[PDB]
RNA sequence: UGAACUGAAACAUCUAAGUAGGCGGAGGAGAAGAAAACAAAAGUGAUUCCGUAAGUAGUGGCGAGCGAACGCGGAUUAGCCC
RNA sequence: GCGUGCCUUUUGCAUAAUGAGCCUACGAGUUAACGCUGCUGGCAAGGAUAAGUACUUCAGUACGGAUCCGCAGCGAAAGCG
RNA sequence: GAAAUAGCUCGUACUCCCCGAAAUGCAUUUAGGUGCAGCGUUAGUUAUAAAGUUAUACAGAGGUAGAGCUACUGAUUGGAUGCGGGGGCUUCACCGCCCACCAAUUCCUGACAAACUCCGAAUGCUGUAUAAUGUUCACUAACAGUGAGGGCUUGGGUGCUAAGGUCCAAGUCCGAGAGGGAAAGAACCCAGACCAUCAGCUAAGGUCCCCAAAUAUAUGCUAAGUUGAAAGAACGAGGUUUGUCU
RNA sequence: AUGGAUAAUAAUCGGGCAUAAGCAUAUUACCGAAGCUAUGGAUUUGCAAGUUUGCAAGUGGUAGGGGAGCAUUCUAACAG
RNA sequence: AAAAUCGUAAGAUGAAGUAUAGGGCCUGACACCUGCCCGGUGCUGGAAGGUUAAGAGGAGAUGUUAUCUUCGGAGAAGCAUUGAAUUGAAGCCCCAGUAAACGGCGGCCGUAACUAUAACGGUCCUAAGGUAGCGAAAUUCCUUGUCGGGUAAGUUCCGACCUG
RNA sequence: CAGUGGGACGAAAAGACCCUGUGCACCUUUACUAUAGCUUAGUACUGACCUUGGAUAAAUGUUUAUCUGAGGCCUAACCUCGCUGCGGGGGACAGUGCUUGGUGGGUAGUUUGACUGGGGUGGUCGCCUCCAAAAGAGUAACGGAGGCUUCUAAAGGUUCCCUCAGUACGCUUGGUAACCGUGCGUAGAGUGCAAUGGCAUAAGGGAGCUUGACUGAGAGACAUACAGGUCGAUCAGGUACGAAAGUAGAGCAUAGUGAUCCGGUGGUUCCGCAUGGAAGGGCCAUCGCUCAAAGGAUAAAAGGUACGCCGGGGAUAACAGGCUGAUCUCCCCCAAGAGUUCAUAUCGACGGGGGGGUUUGGCACCUCGAUGUCGGCUCGUCACAUCCUGGGGCUGGAGAAGGUCCCAAGGG
RNA sequence: UAAGGUGGUUAUUGCGGCGGGGCUCACCUCUUCCCAUCCCGAACAGAGAAGUUAAGCCCGCUUGCGCAGAUGGUACUGCAGUUUUGUGGGAGAGUAUGUCGUCGCCUUUC
């Protein structure tokens, strides 16, 4: 046969969820492309990874034509 | 075709200051010939200087 | 003069090992032994053996492995002839 | 009435997988050097001697501090502490 | 030399008590051997202690089952048009015509997909608090074994929707487990064996005899010994009981 | 319930046998294990009293880990 | 003083022989014969040209410093390390021969009276495309090929064919 | 007690067939590394003179004293022969010692991978994307589909802007598929290269200026056996763009890769064995490996064994047994037809449902400290899916011979 | 009351059609200057106010295209036993239906 090759998984998925606390540099979402867009106190990296900016509580709040906008409420 | 070039500082090695500033970059021996020259920061002299390909 | 099995989880450099084996000579011991020597700005003063130095410096397909010396403490002490 | 020996290797053996004719005697994680853990003991910012030496009722008290570990570490190193 | 070497087979001697696994992952001149991780034992730590397990409330992200495709990509049943090209006659002129098939685009229906999604659960996962149980959790040191697994149920790939086949995932059991039942069966049902007793109550399964307990009660079916263990087809028939419509 | 062919040593509800001792529903009593309980005893951890007792939770077990001991031969002291 | 063989050598066999002799290799009486290929690998000869070892040779460079230089640095002699030109044989590349040295010896298409075939012609590639002879074989898978003989019946046997 | 041997997978030989061990032995070559032997040259033994060439030193193209490349000759080292020290034949040659190049399976030491529905043959070995994967992560098969061993000095940074593919209607070439004009067109385009995700308030396209494809560094996380891997916020020194906020520590994001040792290059009073230098080493930057079998056992490596040997395996095949029918055999269901007309006297396509385990298979479950394998002989025994004999139904059965089906295993 | 500027709210907020309005907004006239077209004052930029609601913009209506969308039932599914089922969760599609927005802050106006 000619079908016996595959690559290792990149362990993508959703890190700390929309009800838990994060800190100044915690990875929130690992993606391939910005499908979860950054909101307030949340920025995006080169690899479309969502990072926190300050300590607070995560909140997804999908809106604007079904587009997730992950943000952080400071506390 | 892509070669490894070493841009060494040009205004350096003329003053009484030991050291030499270099930058190891990549290039193409066909698309960009003739000793590329680029302004880079010289960490010894603490100022930007033109580095020319060796 | 002089191996190989073995180890390197293979193997050729290496180790095993200058071991096993072979040959020749002498004595109660034999060999060594009196600096064309160490050491380092201070010094010691022939050789042999014991404890440290030390599994250190170093050596090694820098792999397996191999591995001193200086100095110090002791046993004994002897210097001479062309 | 109930009940298909034992050992070993196996996912799994009464297995028709191995092994033993029986009895008596022999028979397989021991020692040295260098280390590490647990318990116990002496001394304690100190701890311990080795080779050796002296005496003696002799394969069996005193002396011997050479030296080893700890008390300060970082850096390849000069060096700093 | 020499007790060469053997990642190989075999053997490994007294007693009692306590705890108690694995047959997985990544590498390997490696696949029947090892190195590390995972699972075990002993001892010590967290105290105004910490961590674990189950459930409830609250809050999250998902694209599986399902469903749908006139919502994309691909496929697809049946009707309506037929813009235009291929074929017959009419002729100076593939010129002006006349006729039946394959037939672009549009509309209407029927419906498929692991590598399709305009949608989309149950469950599972994560965090906080609460309620039950109390070291079961986590860390350090030392010592191991294991790294050939297997059956059953569920979701799948391959195979012929074959195999006591094979490769994964979620559980349980054997492995390492005695006892009772199915007649006898490592896994099926019940159930986790500190001993002793000529004591009692029950689980699965049973109460005519072998063989402990009902020839017990009430209702109906079967006439084939069907059946009393498990397991059967396309297709026939005026066997019988029973409900509705007719 | 009935018909739809069957494999080669003699066969099957396990057998006798059953027209219910088969099947479907409902009820009661009973049997039924090393499960649970009743009696006696032993042992491991944790908690107290002391210098063994009381209570609680346990006590299947291979590879493997830990703790208490017996016998054998010899030696040093005391007593045979 | 043979080649060749045994040995570290001395020595010995060959041989107290000497090309009508002694070694190495293939075939195997006798009769008829023994075709083509020097590309590849072996063997012999040549050596104009290229490459090429050790050993000779030492342009230049480096280290040290007497000395001179306000600093920088340069640096004779001596002592050491490293060294390029130049010279340097055999062999190899190269040239020609050798197959009773090892080894190798082809396809497609069209064409003559009815059919069939192709004497013949065209074309592609090689070093050459296998001659005589034999052939279903100690060699032939299809195969128990096809025809004849032997037997009542013959996967064995004999004689033919040739798609070897 | 006497006879026959069906079983005790009966006794014997730790299977000789297969697999296996980084086991062994022997053999082969165009495997590797060496070596005996053969052979080339230099050098010592090795000397005296003439001719022909080259170089150095001196003097005014030659000469004089040396070195070297070659020939010839002489005898006096060295070798050989004949007579018993001579009389001949060679001769600085040959032989021998040291250093070298070439040949050299004659000889020796070794290497020659793994996965695998037994082993060979074939295929694969590292990395990236989708499905398998069961809505967190992870998750295998010699399961189903594809790509990589790069590229851009602009395809990088900033500022300011722009909107795709397609289609309808018009127009010389020009053809509705070239360019142009007007509408419809949320994305069907493009994003260098496979796939997935994303992107129009662009990550797609254009213009201006530039080099942040900087230096010293890494709060905190995601993966995690280790080695490794990924993202990343503040601060300092100087920059590019922008009026300024502000952005820039390479590309829309995931593949484009190789540890250690060793050696090379640039910088560096870091060390430098008595002292001062130097050789060398250390630190930073960086180069050399299809080590592709991609965690790479060496700088350096192929085969045969039926002459084989040893250690193990039913962890693994060949015979037989076991499970399942893909294949095989038999039966049944529907009936388009064929049968002069008439589907079923007889046959029956296109399709479907099962029984049996006698063939070839699939699996690898007991046996490799041994279950002896084809054919034939003797001896039998069993099933009926019956060849004959026995009893019937139908007929495209006048009779006799037939065809088909049913019951029947006593004998042959 | 009306208009302009600027924000929040996943199109029930959009697209289209029909009528009305202009202290502010917009067309509208020119290119000397600031600025620009890979050609064009088309766009951007500047200088003005002859005209205009024609268009942009804002209001009122429209179920037309879009968008949203029940109740009930069904599929599927966790746990327990099994030919049956019992307990909980509960879609998608489709039908009725809804929608021509809503909530703030500033300036001129009444």
């Amino acid at each position: 046969s000619k079908n016996g090759r595959e690559s290792e998984s990149k362990r993508l998925g959703v890190k700390i969820y929309g009800g838990q606390a994060a800190i100044a540099g915690n990875i929130i979402v690992r993606q391939r492309g910005s499908k979860h867009n950054p909101g307030e106190n949340v920025y995006i990296s080169k690899d479309h990874t969502l990072h926190a900016r300050v300590a607070g509580v995560v909140k997804f709040q999908k809106k604007r034509d079904n587009k997730s906008y992950v943000s952080i409420i400071p506390f | 075709n892509r070669i490894q070039v070493i841009l060494e500082c040009t205004e350096h090695k003329t003053s009484g200051v030991p050291g030499t500033s270099r930058y190891i970059t990549t290039k193409n021996k066909k698309n960009t010939p003739d000793r590329l020259e680029i302004k880079k920061f010289n960490p010894i002299l603490k100022r930007v200087t033109v580095h020319k390909e060796i």
